[PDB]
RNA sequence: GGCUAUGUAGCUCAGUUGGUUAGAGCACCGCACUCAUAAUGCGGGGGUCACAAGUUCAAGUCUCGUCAUAGCCACCA
RNA sequence: GCUGGCGACCAUAGCAAGAGUGAACCACCUGAUCCCUUCCCGAACUCAGAAGUGAAACCUCUUAGCGCUGAUGGUAGUGUGGGAUUACCCAUGUGAGAGUAAGUCAUCGCCAGCU
RNA sequence: GAUGCAGUGUACCCGCGGCUAGACGGAAAGACCCCGUGAACCUUUACUGCAGCUUGACACUGAACUUUGAUUGAGGUUCUAACUCUGUCCCGUGAUCCGGGACGAGGACCGUGUCUGGUGGGUAGUUUGACUGGGGCGGUCUCCUCCUAAAGAGUAACGGAGGAGUACGAAGGUGCGCUCAGCGUGGUCGGAAAUCACGCGUAGAGUAUAAAGGCAAAAGCGCGCUUAACUGCGAGACCCACAAGUCGAGCAGGUACGAAAGUAGGUCUUAGUGAUCCGGUGGUUCUGUAUGGAAGGGCCAUCGCUCAACGGAUAAAAGGUACUCUGGGGAUAACAGGCUGAUACCGCCCAAGAGUUCAUAUCGACGGCGGUGUUUGGCACCUCGAUGUCGGCUCAUCUCAUCCUGGGGCUGAAGCAGGUCCCAAGGGUAUGGCUGUUCGCCAUUUAAAGAGGUACGCGAGCUGGGUUUAGAACGUCGUGA
RNA sequence: AUAGCACUCUGCAAACACGAAAGUGGACGUAUAGGGUGUGAUGCCUGCCCGGUGCUGGAAGGUUAAUUGAUGGGGUUAGCGUAAGCGAAGCUCUUGAUCGAAGCCCCAGUAAACGGCGGCCGUAACUAUAACGGUCCUAAGGUAGCGAAAUUCCUUGUCGGG
RNA sequence: GAACCCACUGUCGUUGAAAAGCCAGGGGAUGACUUGUGGAUAGGGGUGAAAGGCUAAUCAAGCCUGGUGAUAGCUGGUUCUCCCCGAAAGCUAUUUAGGUAGCGCCUCGGACGAAUACCAUAGGGGGUAGAGCACUGUUUCGGCACCGAUGCAAACUCCGAAUACCUAUGAGUACUAUCCGGGAGACAGACUGCGGGUGCUAACGUCCGUAGUCAAGAG
RNA sequence: UAUAAUGGGUCAGCGACUUAUAUUCAGUAGCGAGGUUAACCGUAUAGGGGAGCCGUAGAGAAAUCGAGUCUUAAUAGGGCG
RNA sequence: AUGAAUACAUAGUGUUGCAAGGCGAACGAGGGGAAGUGAAACAUCUCAGUACCCUUAGGAAAAGAAAUCAAUUGAGAUUCC
C-alpha cells in the first residue's frame, strides 16, 4: 500500500507538502521543485517522514 | 436470501436552463455525465463535462457540423 | 508499541561472533555380503546454510534493516 | 470560362462506376551539399531545383447502380368527459413508426492568378 | 359469526317447575406471542470493581562471627535484648477472664501497618443493536452503475443485475507526432494464431478498474522537456432539513512547455470513504494569573478510528429463566371466524391408443375448461382490561357428490351375478383386541357398517388418558445456568 | 438420606467454619481422629487415555511491580558580549542505565481430579461373511458385561409365546 | 394392631361446617419415634435427610417506616358558552422503527401590492406509449460465417408521440405570490380509478407514482 | 365501531395544566438617547440608596484597531458590519 | 486509712466529701454515609455530603484579629445580604 509523506522546502522556512508513494518502486527519497509561500520563489523540496 | 438489493443516491442531471431564457455568466446549463451537448459560443465546460455560461445573453440549442453535434450557445 | 529467541538436503538436528575451508542421522538408487534374506558395510545423488546491504585479507558464521514464527509485557482519540 | 486558398452547410450533398483536363496553378518528379528528419529507411518531415508526365492522385462532367430524402390516406398510441374491465367503446382534441407514390448525382460567401 | 340494520316469517298479557344452545355469559388490565434503549434472580474463559488468599519493598528490627557473586549483593552459623506462647509456678483472689512477677521453649523469624505485582463469579453493579409480511435462524446496514422510474428532477419492496474501501512522479503538465480491430492474399523454421509486404469493407479496438453517459481538436497511442498533483482567492450557479457535496469564468504572485496565439489549480467523468472530542509533529508579528521569562493555551499546516451497526450513545461489556415479575399491543404470532383458492377434492371438453375386429360396454395418453369450500397453505381484518382444550361420553341437526333398501337406460347384458350412468335424502346404517389417540391394522358380524357442514357441533352438560407450569431420571446439546 | 466404599486435606495455637476484632465451635477431641468430595447393602467386578483444564513436585533461563536513580535533554541568570548570541553555579521540568519477588512461559507426575474413548478400502475351493490385510488422523480410539433398554429417529424393527 | 403421628386412592365439598376439610379405605406405631415447657440461630442472613423448601394464612430475597410525590418514550382521564380559520399520517436522521429533531403541511401578527395563478400565443430539451431490427441478445424456414423471407426484449434502439415540465408576452377573472416574527399539531393511514414491481394478471394481500373520497363531511 | 373492542349499577359530594424564579415575544402605561434601582435605611406602599443592569458599534481566535475590521505580499478580491 | 507477688514501693482494697447519668421541638458542631433518579442505555460523572445512623453544646453555635488579599503599590479580623 502506499505510505504517507512530507516534502519538506530545503529554504528552511518548514513549509510542506503531504503525498503518497509507493516503497516497493520508489526506494529513494523523493525530491521536487515546489513553490514555498514564506518566501514565494519556487525551490527543492524533500522527503520526509510523515510523523 | 438474495444477493441483490444496492443502489447508488440520485446525481441530479439534467438541463437546468431551457432555449429562450435569460442566464448571467456563470449560471449551469446543463449537467450531463458524457458530452450529450457541447458547448458553442460563450459557453464554457468543466472537469465533469457540466455546460456553463461565460457572458450574459440568451440560450439556445441548435445542431451543427459534420458529426451532428448538439451544441448549445450564448447569444448576447 | 517494548524486550527476547528462532528459521540448516526428500524428512530431521548440528555447524554460530571471523580465516566455517555447511556437516551428522534417517529417506532413496546402485553395489557388496547370503543357498535366499536382512541388519550391516560401500558408493552416488538430494540443500546452497531466512533474505537485502555494510566492513574485511576472514561473515551460514558479525553490524544494520525487511520477512515468517514463538514467549512475556503494554495499549482512555 | 478554368485554377488555388479560406469559409457557410453537413448525404436531395454521400459512395460507386465511366469519361476529361497541363497555357497558368496543382500534382507526381530530380538530387541529399547546407537547414531538418527516420526508435532503421530523404517512405513521411525538410532543403536545393525544373529533365520529364497528366499515368497515379486531386478536381470537373455523366449515370438512379447502392445509399439518402419522402408525401397523401389509413393504422397504433394518447390529454379531457362518459361507458365498460384481457383492457376496449363513444364525444372531442392530437397523432406516429413501418410501408406506398415520389425526389435527389447539391446550394452559397471572400481573396488571388490565368484566358 | 346481529334481539336491536334490510327484507321477510311467526307471535294475545303474566307466572311456576325444569334445561344450558346463545347473550363472543360471570370471574382475574392474557401467564402463551411480540414490544419497552422495563424488573428481578441464576451462570460463565462477557465488562468493570471489591472482599479473601498470596509476592516483594519500607517500618516495628537488634548483636557477633563467616562463606560466596558482579565498591556492592547474597548465603550460612551463633546470641538476646525487641517480639510470640490457646506451656509451668506465685500474687491481686473465694477466679481455666485479665494484669503484674519468676521460669521454660522460641526469636529478629512469625506476625501487623503503608505501598506494590498476581489470583480472584466468593461478592457487587451492569451490558448483551436494528430492519424483518410475528419473533428466532439466515441475510442485510456506507459508497458507485443499470432497470423498476410512467420521454424534466425525485420516487418503495427480504424487487431484478453488477462493482468499491484502490492505482499512478507518471498512468500528471505541455509542444510535436500517430490511428485501432478483423479479414483475404503472398512470404524460413512458424502452424488456427508470432513477425514482414500489399490490398477490401470497415470503429466491430482502446480508454488502470464495474456499468452507464461519452471520446477526431480523438478523452485512444508515442517521443523530448518538465512539476500547474502550485500559493492567495473567486463573480456566478447546481444540489440541499442541517452538517455536507459539486461546477466555475476571472484577478495577483511564482512556474513548466511552446516561435507564437496559448495550455496547465492532477488522471474522460461519475465509487476508492469517517463528524466531534482527546492527544502527537512543523511553523507562528497572538496570549502569558504581581513584573521579565517559561509552562500551558490560540491560529495556520499536518498525523492517529473495519468508530463497516459506516450522523460514529462508553476508553471499557456474554448468556439462562419451566422459579419468575411489571407496563403495554389484536399496531404482532399460536385456536376458531373472515378474504383468497396456489394446493386439495369433484366434474366436464378433445381424443393417440387398449379392448381378437370396434376411441366412446369399460378404460383412456398429450393438452384444455370449470365447480366446491373438507386439506396443506397465503394475508393479518375481529378478539391479547381472556372468544380458555386433542380424543372419549351424552345429545343431536342439516347437505347429497347415495353405503343399504326403491325406480330406470346401456352393456363385450343367455341365466345367477357384475360393470357404468341417470332419478331418488323416507327410514336405516356393527361389537370387540392393540394404542391417549382421531386414524390405522386385525377378529368376528350385518341389507349396509356412506361422504361431509354445524367455533375441525356439543367441557356455565360429564371426563381429563395426550399436549403445555412447578419434582425427578435417561439419550443428546452446552464450560455452565 | 442411609450402613458400606474410595479420593483428598489436616502434626494441633490442626485443617475447616463464624466474627470487624477479641474470641468461639472443631474438641476439654489428637491421623483407628477431624473436615471436604463423589459413590451407595450384598455378589462378581471396575478396561484404555495425562493431549486440554485443574492439582502436586521441579527448574532458574526469558518476561514483569513498587522501590532505587546513572546518564541525556530543556526553563531561569550572575557574567560575557556593539549587537546577534553565548552562558557556569544554584533551584527546577523531564528522561529512566542498574537492582528487583511471586505469577506466566518450560519439565515431569496425577483420572474412585474435571474430562475423552475415530475414519476409509479390500480379501477363503458355489453365494455370503471376513479368522485376514492396506491406509489416514489422534492423548487414546470402548475391555468385561448389557442392548428397540427409564436410552432406538426410521419403528407398531424381525422372530417366538400369550 | 388401638391411642398417638402421618397423608397413598376415591366420592363429596369449591359464594364450603372449613382461606386445605368430612367420610370410606390407607402407612408408621421401642424408634433416624411422638410430644409439653423454656431457650439459641435474623434477611443476600438464618435453617434445610435438599422441594428453592421454611423463616407468623406473605418468600428466586420476610415485614414496618423512611429516601418518596422513585422513574414510566406506556395505558387511562382531563369539567361552562359562542364566532373565524383549519392540517398530517410525507422526506431526512436517529440502539431508530407505536419516541424525537430539522424540513413539508395549519394558525395569528407585521411588512409589501400584482412581483402570483388559471388560459391563449411564442421559444425549448427529452427517449416513455407505440413501433422497429440499424447495435446487443434471442427465433423459425430455406440458399451457399454471409444471403433471402419471418418473429421477440425492463436492464436492445435506425425512430418516436400525446401529456407533463421550464421560460417570455398578453386579455379577463380572483385578496394572489413573497419576506420577517409568536403558537402548533403530525411523522399507524384506508378504499377506488389509472401506470407498474411483487404474488397465482390470488387476496378487503404487499410496495411505489398519480387523481378523487373518507379520515375531519351531514343530505 | 350498533359493534359481540374499552369504561361506567344509580344518585349526591370531592377529583386533574399549579406555584416560584429566569428568559423571549405580544398588548398596554411611564420616561425617552436614555431607562431603572438591588440589598439596605426609613412611624415604613412615601422619601432616601446609582453599586449594578439593559440600550447607545463593529471586526478579529487574540494582541489590536474602530465606521470600519479580518484575511493577504496586495490599496486587488472576498467575509462580517 | 489500709495494703501483695517483693526488700523499699506499686498494684489492689475501704471510708468520707463533691460531681455525672435521664428526658425534650427546631437551629449548631463533629464521627460515618446510600440508592431510586439524570446522562433519553451505562461503569467516569450526577443524585449528594442529600436521606439515614452516632456523639455532644448554647441561647445561639461555629468563625475571628493575616505566615490574608491586591498588583496605580493599594486594602486591612470574623459573620450575613
Amino acid at each position: 500500500m502506499r505510505d504517507k509523506i512530507r516534502l519538506v522546502s530545503s529554504a528552511g522556512t518548514g513549509y510542506f507538502y503531504t503525498t503518497t508513494k509507493n516503497k516497493r518502486t520508489m526506494p529513494e527519497k523523493m525530491e521536487i521543485k515546489k513553490f514555498d509561500p514564506k518566501i514565494r520563489q519556487h525551490v527543492i523540496f524533500k522527503e520526509a517522514k510523515i510523523k | 436470501s438474495t444477493k441483490n438489493g444496492r443502489d447508488s443516491n440520485p446525481k441530479m442531471l439534467g438541463v437546468k436552463v431551457y432555449g429562450g431564457q435569460t442566464v448571467t455568466a456563470g449560471n449551469i446549463i446543463v449537467r450531463q455525465r458524457g458530452t450529450e451537448f457541447h458547448a458553442g459560443a460563450n459557453v464554457g465546460m468543466g472537469r465533469d463535462h457540466t455546460l456553463f455560461a461565460t457572458a450574459d445573453g440568451v440560450v439556445k440549442f441548435e445542431v451543427k457540423g459534420q458529426f451532428g453535434r448538439r451544441y448549445v450557445k450564448v447569444e448576447t
